[PDB]
């Protein structure tokens, strides 16, 4: 019956202003509890804070209260995180939340609906495209394209426009010290295929409006 | 804060097992506990509240029990949509606190990775900074270890990893390890090698190139 949808900026500089709302539907906006949780990349779960759809008074996560701010929208029956004064560190993926509690003195909340969520990286680089390097050298071989020091992410990779599917592997990209991803993509073909056919990996990166087409051989 | 700590981090099972999977809290909490089941990029959903009480949908083979500090969700006969990550979480105060999760992945039959070696590029040498990488593929379990070694001393720092989640088709990981030197320290050497150990592999198995070779 409840439905949660997250929306926000996708990424946020240093020292701002983070913020993102909760479209409420289906049910009663104030006759329920509504609040946010986040998840760091490599960390846990984390309860920001939960506020009472008819009054706007709630409870806030000591952690975060100084720089949180969770409010309501009546007329589009909407929740809104602010988060002030961001760093990396509050990169995450965002959730909104039902909370639910209990005559135990009442407990604290569980949480019984949550929305997809919406992630969020705080950081101060500039666009860039990617630099791509082939990666070249029994019965198989390996062969990949290293994709390295672009941003934002994604960068999409394919194999031969697409006519090489089997045994692609494209790694999760990484965040390197100088705040910019690195991944590779790799694939495995017949080591007597190499020098009578080609293969090419082509590298998609939309928000740079990049396009590299890399042929990867033997040296 | 109440600390919540779940074991183990992970756990591979079968279709048709029984798993149990255990929360543990630095103070007591009675039964306040509730346990999510997320799946990757999707809404957590509530499986469990109260310590043992079913949410609303969840099927029956789930089940939740445990008072005061230590606590288990046990899933029986595991059907192919339970492969995914569990949090269990404390709500008998605030702020409400989350363990740091278990994964339970697909179990199969163990599987040696396929080591291969990749020697920075002439166009990569020229920009002043290169990546060695290193990649371990098709293998089961996860559990890896992958060695540098640069004129045959272990070299620390400077690599970073990278793991696929298991595969679709065959259930297996695949890794990469890459090691990010400055051109300059790069031509300071000559022999390059991974070396990998693994529990389908009675020796490690170790992988090599020549500067420039």
């Amino acid at each position: 019956q409840v439905q949660l949808q997250e929306s926000g900026p996708g990424l946020v500089k240093p020292s701002e202003t983070l913020s993102v709302t909760c479209a409420v539907s289906g049910v009663s906006f104030s006759s329920f509890w509504w609040g946010w949780i986040r998840q760091s990349p490599g960390k846990g779960l984390e309860w920001i804070g939960t506020i009472y759809g008819s009054s706007g008074r709630g409870e806030y996560n000591p952690s975060l209260k100084s720089r949180t701010t969770i409010s309501r929208d009546t007329s589009k029956s909407q929740i809104s995180l602010e988060l002030t004064s961001v760093t990396a560190a509050d990169t995450a993926i965002y959730y909104c939340s039902r909370g639910l509690f209990q005559p135990a003195t009442l407990t604290s909340y569980w949480f019984d609906v949550w929305g997809p969520g919406v992630p969020v990286t705080v950081s101060s680089a500039s666009t860039k495209g990617p630099s791509v390097f082939p990666l070249a050298p029994e019965s198989t071989a390996a062969l990949g394209c290293l994709v390295k020091d672009y941003f934002p992410e994604p960068v999409t990779v394919s194999w031969n426009s697409g006519s090489l599917t089997s045994g692609v592997h494209t790694f999760p990209a990484v965040l390197q010290s100088s705040g910019l991803y690195s991944l590779s993509s790799v694939v495995t073909v017949p080591s007597s295929s190499l020098g009578t056919q080609t293969y090419v990996c082509n590298v998609n990166h939309k928000p740079s409006n990049t396009k590299v087409d890399k042929r990867v051989e033997i040296k | 804060d109440i600390q919540v700590t779940q074991s183990p981090s992970s756990l591979s099972a079968s279709v048709g097992d029984t798993v149990t999977i255990s929360c543990r809290t630095s103070q007591s909490i009675s039964t306040w506990l509730a346990w999510y089941q997320v799946k990757p990029g999707k809404a957590p959903k509530l499986l469990i509240y109260t310590a043992s009480s079913l949410a609303s949908g969840v099927p029956s083979r789930f089940s939740g029990s445990g008072s005061g500090t230590d606590f288990t969700l046990t899933i029986s006969s595991l059907q192919s949509e339970d492969f995914a990550t569990y949090y269990c979480q404390q709500y008998i105060s605030l702020p409400p606190t989350f363990g740091l999760g278990t994964k339970v992945e697909i179990k199969r039959a163990v599987a040696a990775p396929s080591v291969f070696i990749f020697p920075p590029s002439e166009d990569q040498v020229k920009s002043g900074t290169v990546s060695v990488v290193c990649l371990l593929n098709n293998f089961y379990p996860r559990e890896a270890s992958v060695k540098w070694k640069v004129d045959g001393v272990l070299k620390t720092g400077n690599s970073q990893e990278s793991v696929t989640e298991q595969d679709s088709k065959d259930n297996t990981y695949s890794l990469s390890s890459t090691l990010t030197l400055s051109n300059t320290d790069y031509q300071s050497h000559n022999v390059y090698a991974c070396e990998v150990t693994h529990q389908g592999l009675s020796s490690p198995v170790t992988k090599s190139f020549n500067r420039g070779e």
